[PDB]
């Protein structure tokens, strides 16, 4: 395979003109080597019986043990910090538009780690781990013995975290076989540039395009080293330090910062169930978003206003999260929400002719 | 010939069937924990106003 | 004779046997005539669809009659020393 | 794959996909053969394992015969150590 | 008791050479059409005897399999092959590594590695 | 892994009838193993032969070193041997 | 000098489509009960295996009862004691392995959950080593508080000769021998180390039996498609039709 | 990749006049992937902290959970019966004569496979479990600190344990990946037959081979089902259901059957060291039997003596090694040594021409 790699990354033909924003994809491959290479590490001393303790132990006894537990923290807020930056990029050059076998490569990644980095946020086993997975499982009860067949109990216990733990070994490995498609189709499908059109400026990957992302990739890590020994932004909430009572709920039940955008569509939606659908909505809708167009363009490099209030719009809906369950901000949600739905069938529309 | 060739298939499905539901019937819950979600209260000894604690 | 040897050859008895060719004899075509009017084939194993449903519904029906016939078998050899078969007594 | 001389294709009809190893097994017959078969389905099935069945056995077992010396060589190497280690037992140890 | 087995599938000594070996396959290079021919014939008769578990007719059996038709073409093949690993082959020679999917260490076929797939 | 290993029943000589163990003069059953040592024994003669023998050996020694284990552990291997062929047919 | 091997004893189990003898085992867990429980434990054993299998749920119910078990901790902090109920174990004579030895002149007698197959014979060894005590050799002398058995390795076991005739009344009626109890209490310490063999037993009958069928089908399929191969005829300077 | 599989499954060709003894290649495959599902499966229920407390859980508690204690051990049983078998096959053949990169691939499984099992009989936590680990890890005592490193203790403890996890979760699923490099070398170097020449009668796999390979490995179960269900042999050491005890030693210190052969080697050599050579010559040795002959000729199809004394000298020492260590065992068990090592010799040596 010494072929293979020569095609892929020493005659790998990539347009001069693209922006450190193509580095993206670059940064989450190397970081998602490292949170797999982190856990299997930290699994050589990990107490599965109770994992409270054993996190206690490796920071504690084991030397170094700090760094394999805050790494494999940290850089869990990493890859999902530099995963929604890749789709924010996607969706501001809309590369989906004739590139949708990589979009669709990416959403399954995607997929995949939004229940990688759940179950392992479970793993933890601290009062916002047992609260948080009692809360969301309660969304299925209406399937019936669905839940009694998942948590192996009737409520929450080692027995399930045992299971949820051979899930969170195995299914990062299948999300870095998805990665070869995704690069599959990006190689075979050329690239998209910051400018609309195909133009003749291509240059090998290894002698330029290399050297710069390692650039981006050193860049940041002087960024993630200040954060990994100092903590200099808040990314792991305390309550989680917290022995399990499961008589006795916490403060407040939340789960990590990258998904406070779901946790409060479902907290603002009165009825249950059309909060998860809506949270099904959200994912699903974008999969499909130049599908009815019938113009010869790709709505590129325009000055894309509905583009940034939907960031926004992702924004203002965390900040929302973070909040107690007031009911001012419950309406305010509830216009962003029908807010979103008015951006996106924008996207969606056709466009007639005066 | 295609009896012979069916009946491989439908034995191996009879297999597979039953391989598929035994591995998932597993995650059902155990029978220590089935026999405790189970508690019988013996009204027998109470007396009127007393109030008694069940896990 | 010669076994055992460099001049070991296939006996006369050998010989025989692979001189009897059994040239325009069926002995068995009476099962296959016989099984043919099942129409099986035509009814099932000829359409693709129709072949895996034979396969499916058969192991389902296959599988439940031989576990009840399997089931019978081991109540009938073990008969007398299963815990059904002996209810017991409380002692007084 | 074979040698060049066998795999050397005569017709220009590119290599599909996903033949390759099919065509590098290939073969360049010298002086032409006749093959002739017929479908299963108008044969018998089971009688060619009748009519082999003796003398594959008497050709199987007559390469067979030439592991017996050595077998009981062998065999009888083991019954030597198995009563060496009785006695010693016994002289050691019983009285 | 090669003799004998030899006899049974019907084929020569020379006969059971292998092509995987260079020298059988350089000498089988140069072979006449003729004994080209029977020996095809010989080994695939050969085959056929053994997969189907059956030995030649002791009728066919009196010939002596040890005579030696392949001997003149073996050492003139080995004769090109001395001459090609002396005047072209006395040195390790350094050559652009992975390319044109040759490892660049001196096979000379395409995709014939695992490096090189 | 596992307590026994598993065979045919036709290997298996499982008792085809029971017969009640004898009852003492006192009343009470006499154990059926007890009954049968005594022919057992007898079945092993060559082997006792053997052991009573290593015990006349080791009574004239001046020393007090001398065992007779080993001819008495092939003799009760033996005796048991026997006992459990026919020791079941006596217990329900 | 390795322990003498036990002998084939034929339990009913030991057959293909046999099942554990349930008569048996009730009388196998009397005496375990009455005689094995007072020095040995059985860990890994709970009432609830043998509801439904080997007795009644409410005559399971009465045995656990029987027994008193701490319990704890309860408003106070204290431990308290309540009577035993199906979840429990069976009881423990004794808190420590260390309580034990001293109670057994220093030999600890072993947990006796999987002991029908953790020696070389399985349950022939239980059955054996209970009936193999016999007066020591001429020439071996055992201190006190050693006994000789035929079977336990070395030839020297602290186990008092436990089973003695008319040490248990059966309920059932059976006499009571101590080739009975030694054969019922195997027969018992075999069903508590795999509960589910019957299980097991009864599904790979069907599994064998069925993948004989399908070894047929296969034979018959793969007999089909060689005969294409196996009857073929190539000729070179011949042509017969 | 429909492509890549239709050109390795429908339309690869095999010669017509292999043997069922072509077929055990097939039935390893198999039951290596039985042998890793039911691995992933058994560790949903699994207790790392106490691994003889979790087996009797999984066989008692758990649903069907028997059937995968017993598959599990059983099957790995008859993963190494069907290797050797293999490796016996290649032996008298003499496949490796030409076939030395198949041979090669091959080895680094065997090599990967002997670590996998040995580990995880570990893994029982038993008598047999703790004293087999302690007396082999001594071995390396040489070493300085190097069995402190492994061990992570004083002694073999749940530390232990838990990273012994890790790699018997982990290798396996390597060894996957080399039956592809091997697959890869038998598909281009094309398989050896029974003659020794190259003839012209392939057919295709799918509908031929396959079929035959079929009735063997179906063959094979019906014997595997009846050893799973009623242990028709013994195949697992009775002494490993006994609780450890680290100051009592088990009545003998063995490992499965199928590292017997190994064992007698290392008891049967008086130096320790020598005995841990001699057990890597037997290995390695047999990787260059063919490198030193000069003639033209695969030495394919003789009366193969000195290969059957070699398998009969493997069941000798194993037998070997089931016997206490008597002194006139360990005087044979020298003499067959010396006699192997005779025979070695025989293979390697080329002829001088009268
Ligand atoms: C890579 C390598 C390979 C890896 C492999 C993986 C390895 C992993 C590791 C291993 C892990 C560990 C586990 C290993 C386990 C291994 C062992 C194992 O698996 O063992 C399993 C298993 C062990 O046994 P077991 O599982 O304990 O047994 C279970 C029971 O047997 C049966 O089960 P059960 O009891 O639970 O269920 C029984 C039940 C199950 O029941 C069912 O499923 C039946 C119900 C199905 C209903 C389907 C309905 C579908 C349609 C729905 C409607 C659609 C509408 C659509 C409309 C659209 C409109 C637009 O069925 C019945 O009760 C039977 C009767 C059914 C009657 C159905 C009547 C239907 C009526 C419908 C009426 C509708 C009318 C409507 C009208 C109104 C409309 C408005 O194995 C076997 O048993 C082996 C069997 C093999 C086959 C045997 C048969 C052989 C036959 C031989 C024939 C040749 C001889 C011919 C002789 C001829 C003489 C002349
Ligand atoms: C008490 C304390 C004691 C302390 C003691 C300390 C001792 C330290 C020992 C240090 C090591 C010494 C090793 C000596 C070996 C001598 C063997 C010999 O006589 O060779 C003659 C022999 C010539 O044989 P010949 O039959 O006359 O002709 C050969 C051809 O048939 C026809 O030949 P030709 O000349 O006609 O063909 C032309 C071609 C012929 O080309 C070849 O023969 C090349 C063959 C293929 C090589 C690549 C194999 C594929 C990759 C394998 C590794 C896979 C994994 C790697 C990554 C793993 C990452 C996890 O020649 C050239 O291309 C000439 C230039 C070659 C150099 C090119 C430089 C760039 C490439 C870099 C790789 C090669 C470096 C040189 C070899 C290094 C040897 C260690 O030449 C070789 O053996 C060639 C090298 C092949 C072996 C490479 C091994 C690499 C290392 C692997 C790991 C080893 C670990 C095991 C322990 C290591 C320590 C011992
Ligand atoms: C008294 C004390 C004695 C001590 C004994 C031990 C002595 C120490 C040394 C032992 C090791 C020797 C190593 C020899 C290196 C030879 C290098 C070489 O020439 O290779 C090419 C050569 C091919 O020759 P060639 O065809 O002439 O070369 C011309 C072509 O250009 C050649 O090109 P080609 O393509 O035809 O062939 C290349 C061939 C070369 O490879 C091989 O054949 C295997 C070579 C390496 C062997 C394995 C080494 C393992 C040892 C290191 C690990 C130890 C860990 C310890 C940790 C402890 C912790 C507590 O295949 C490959 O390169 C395959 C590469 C596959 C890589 C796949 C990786 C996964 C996919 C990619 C990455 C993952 C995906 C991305 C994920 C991203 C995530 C986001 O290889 C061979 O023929 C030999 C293969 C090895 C045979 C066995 C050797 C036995 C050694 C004798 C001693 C054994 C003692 C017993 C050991 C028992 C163990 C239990
Ligand atoms: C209550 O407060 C709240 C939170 O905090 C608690 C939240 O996090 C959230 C948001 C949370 C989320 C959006 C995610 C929640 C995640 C959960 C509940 C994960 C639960 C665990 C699982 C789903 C594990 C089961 C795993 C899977 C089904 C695999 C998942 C990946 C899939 C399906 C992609 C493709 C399939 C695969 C990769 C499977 C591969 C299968 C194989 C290899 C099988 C092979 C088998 C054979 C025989 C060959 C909300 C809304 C909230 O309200
Ligand atoms: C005492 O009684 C006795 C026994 O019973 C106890 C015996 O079994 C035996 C025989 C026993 C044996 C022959 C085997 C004994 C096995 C033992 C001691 C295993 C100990 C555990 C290990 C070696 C685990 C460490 C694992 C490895 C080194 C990997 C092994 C596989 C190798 C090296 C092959 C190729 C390498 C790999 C697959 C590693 C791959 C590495 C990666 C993927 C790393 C990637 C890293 C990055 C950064 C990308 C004897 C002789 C005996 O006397
Ligand atoms: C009731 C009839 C039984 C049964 C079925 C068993 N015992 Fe005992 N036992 C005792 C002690 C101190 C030991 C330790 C071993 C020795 O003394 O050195 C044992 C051992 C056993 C075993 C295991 C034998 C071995 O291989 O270690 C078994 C299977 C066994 N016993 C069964 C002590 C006692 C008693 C105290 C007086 C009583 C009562 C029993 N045992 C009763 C039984
Ligand atoms: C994209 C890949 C992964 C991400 C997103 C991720 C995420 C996380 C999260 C957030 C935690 C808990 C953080 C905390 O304790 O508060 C965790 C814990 C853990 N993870 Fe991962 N993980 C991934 C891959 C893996 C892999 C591959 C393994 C093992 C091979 C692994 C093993 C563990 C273990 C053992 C723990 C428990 C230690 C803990 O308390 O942190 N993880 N994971
Ligand atoms: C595990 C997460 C993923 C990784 C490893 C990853 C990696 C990559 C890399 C390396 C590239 C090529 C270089 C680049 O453009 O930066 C890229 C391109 C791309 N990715 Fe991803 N990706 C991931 C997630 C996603 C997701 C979730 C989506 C879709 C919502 C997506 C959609 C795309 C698209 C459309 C491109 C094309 C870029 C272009 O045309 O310029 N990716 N990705
Ligand atoms: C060729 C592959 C493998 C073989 C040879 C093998 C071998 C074995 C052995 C012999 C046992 C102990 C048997 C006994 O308890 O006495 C065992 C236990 C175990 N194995 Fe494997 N194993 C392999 C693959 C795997 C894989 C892939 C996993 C997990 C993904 C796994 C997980 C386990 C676990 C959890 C145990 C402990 C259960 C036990 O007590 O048996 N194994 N292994
Ligand atoms: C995980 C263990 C392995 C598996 C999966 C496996 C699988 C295979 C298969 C599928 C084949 C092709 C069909 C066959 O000939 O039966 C084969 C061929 C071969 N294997 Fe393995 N193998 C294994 C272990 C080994 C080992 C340890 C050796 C060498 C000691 C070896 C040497 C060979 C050789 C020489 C061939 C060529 C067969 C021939 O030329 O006819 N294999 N193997």
């Amino acid at each position: 395979f010494i072929l293979i790699i020569k095609d892929n990354i020493i005659l790998y033909n990539i347009n001069d003109s693209i922006n450190y924003l193509w580095n993206i994809g670059y940064i989450i491959m190397v970081v998602m080597i490292v949170q797999v290479i982190t856990g299997i590490i930290i699994n050589l001393y990990m107490n599965i019986n109770n994992g409270y303790k054993g996190i206690i132990y490796i920071i504690k006894e084991i030397y170094y043990g700090y760094i394999l537990r805050y790494i494999h923290n940290n850089n869990s807020t990493l890859i999902y910090v530099v995963v929604y930056l890749h789709i924010i990029r996607n969706l501001y050059y809309k590369t989906y538009y004739y590139n949708i076998l990589i979009w669709y490569s990416g959403m399954i990644m995607l997929y995949q780690l939004i229940i990688i980095g759940f179950i392992g946020y479970i793993l933890g086993w601290g009062q916002l781990s047992y609260w948080g997975i009692t809360v969301i499982i309660n969304l299925i009860s209406g399937i019936p013995y669905l839940i009694l067949l998942i948590s192996g109990n009737y409520y929450i216990t080692i027995v399930t975290i045992k299971r949820l733990y051979i899930v969170h070994f195995i299914l990062p490995i299948i999300l870095i076989y998805v990665e070869i498609i995704h690069v599959y189709y990006i190689h075979y499908l050329i690239n998209n540039n910051i400018v609309e059109y195909n133009v003749n400026n291509k240059i090998i990957f290894n002698n330029y395009i290399l050297v710069k992302d390692n650039n981006g990739i050193i860049f940041i890590l002087n960024i993630f080293i200040l954060e990994l020994n100092n903590n200099i932004f808040i990314i792991a909430d305390n309550d989680n330090l917290i022995e399990i009572n499961i008589l006795v709920t916490p403060i407040h039940i939340i789960p990590e910062w990258y998904y406070l955008y779901w946790y409060s569509i479902l907290k603002l939606l009165p009825n249950k169930y059309s909060g998860l659908y809506i949270v099904v909505n959200s994912i699903s809708i974008i999969n499909i978003l130049s599908e009815y167009k019938i113009v010869i363009s790709e709505y590129k490099n325009y000055k894309n206003i509905i583009w940034y209030n939907q960031i926004i719009q992702y924004i203002s809906m965390i900040y929302i999260g973070i909040q107690l369950p007031i009911i001012e901000y419950i309406n305010y949600g509830r216009y962003i929400i029908i807010f979103n739905i008015l951006l996106l069938i924008m996207y969606l529309y056709p466009k007639k002719k005066k | 010939h295609y009896f012979a060739t069916g009946m491989f298939g439908l034995i191996g499905l009879a297999f597979l069937r039953g391989t598929v539901v035994k591995v998932v019937h597993g995650l059902w819950p155990a029978r220590d924990a089935i026999a405790a979600g189970v508690i019988e209260v013996d009204l027998r000894g109470i007396q009127p106003g007393q109030n008694f604690v069940v896990k | 004779s010669g076994f055992g040897t460099s001049y070991a050859h296939d006996p006369k008895w050998i010989e025989d046997w692979m001189a009897r060719k059994r040239v325009g004899v069926d002995r068995m075509d009476w099962f296959f005539r016989a099984f043919n009017r099942l129409r099986l084939y035509e009814l099932f194993f000829k359409s693709t669809p129709r072949f895996y449903a034979f396969m499916v519904i058969g192991g389902l029906l296959g599988s439940y009659y031989w576990s009840r016939f399997w089931e019978q078998y081991w109540i009938r050899v073990n008969k007398g020393r299963l815990y059904k078969d002996v209810p017991y007594v409380y002692p007084p | 794959p074979n040698t060049k001389r066998d795999i050397r294709r005569l017709g220009s009809y590119p290599v599909p996909p996903e033949s390759k190893n099919f065509w590098r097994g290939r073969f360049q017959v010298p002086g032409g053969q006749i093959q002739q078969g017929v479908s299963p389905m108008q044969q018998k099935i089971f009688f060619q394992w009748w009519w082999n069945l003796p003398t594959r056995y008497f050709w199987r077992f007559t390469k067979w015969s030439d592991f017996l010396i050595p077998s009981l060589m062998w065999y009888t190497g083991f019954l030597m150590c198995k009563n060496d280690v009785e006695e010693g037992t016994r002289s050691r140890y019983w009285y | 008791a090669l003799v004998a087995r030899y006899r049974g599938m019907g084929i020569m000594a020379d006969d059971a050479m292998n092509d995987k070996d260079m020298i059988v396959e350089r000498a089988l290079d140069i072979i006449p059409e003729d004994i080209r021919i029977q020996r095809y014939r010989r080994m695939m008769r050969g085959a056929v005897l053994a997969g189907r578990k059956l030995h030649l007719p002791l009728e066919l059996q009196n010939y002596d399999p040890m005579v030696p038709y392949m001997a003149p073409y073996i050492e003139e093949a080995k004769f090109q092959m001395q001459e090609e690993q002396e005047l072209l082959a006395y040195h390790p020679w350094d050559r652009r590594l992975y390319t044109a999917g040759v490892s660049g260490f001196g096979e000379t076929s395409m995709h014939s590695t695992f490096l090189t797939m | 892994a596992r307590a026994y290993c598993g065979r045919f029943a036709f290997m298996l000589d499982y008792p085809k009838s029971y017969h009640p163990p004898r009852k003492n003069e006192d009343g009470d059953y006499v154990d059926p193993r007890t009954d049968m040592l005594p022919k057992c024994a007898a079945e092993c003669s060559e082997w006792l032969t053997e052991y009573n023998a290593c015990v006349q050996r080791i009574k004239m020694r001046t020393d007090g070193r001398g065992n007779c284990q080993g001819q008495y552990e092939e003799f009760a291997m033996c005796q048991d041997h026997c006992i459990a062929h026919e020791l079941f047919h006596y217990l329900k | 000098k390795d322990p003498p091997s036990p002998p084939d004893w034929p339990f009913w189990f030991k057959a293909f489509s046999h099942c554990h003898d349930i008569p048996s085992c009730r009388r196998g867990y009397e005496v375990y009960r009455q005689v094995c429980a007072t020095c040995h434990a059985a860990r890994f054993v709970c009432f609830r295996h043998m509801v439904n299998t080997i007795y009644p749920e409410n005559r399971v119910k009465q045995l656990a009862a029987s027994f008193d078990y701490e319990d704890g901790p309860n408003d106070r902090g204290e431990m308290f004691t309540r009577p035993g109920n199906l979840l429990d174990p069976f009881p423990s004579p004794y808190p420590n392995e260390e309580a034990a030895r001293f109670a057994n002149q220093g030999a600890s007698p072993p947990d006796l959950s999987q002991q029908a197959a953790a020696h070389h014979g399985g349950c022939d060894y239980i059955m054996s080593l209970l009936t193999g005590y016999r007066d020591p050799p001429a020439g071996v002398s055992l201190r006190s508080g050693l006994y000789y058995n035929t079977y336990f390795p070395g030839g020297a076991i602290s186990m008092p000769p436990p089973l003695n005739d008319g040490a248990i009344e059966y309920e059932d009626g059976t006499p009571a021998v101590a080739s009975q109890m030694a054969k019922d209490v195997s027969q018992f310490l075999t069903w508590a180390q795999d509960p589910q063999h019957d299980e097991r037993k009864l599904i790979g009958l069907k599994m064998s039996t069925a993948a004989l069928v399908w070894l047929f089908s296969i034979s018959v399929w793969n007999r089909h498609v060689w005969t294409m191969i196996k009857t073929r005829r190539i000729d070179f300077t011949k042509t017969v039709y």
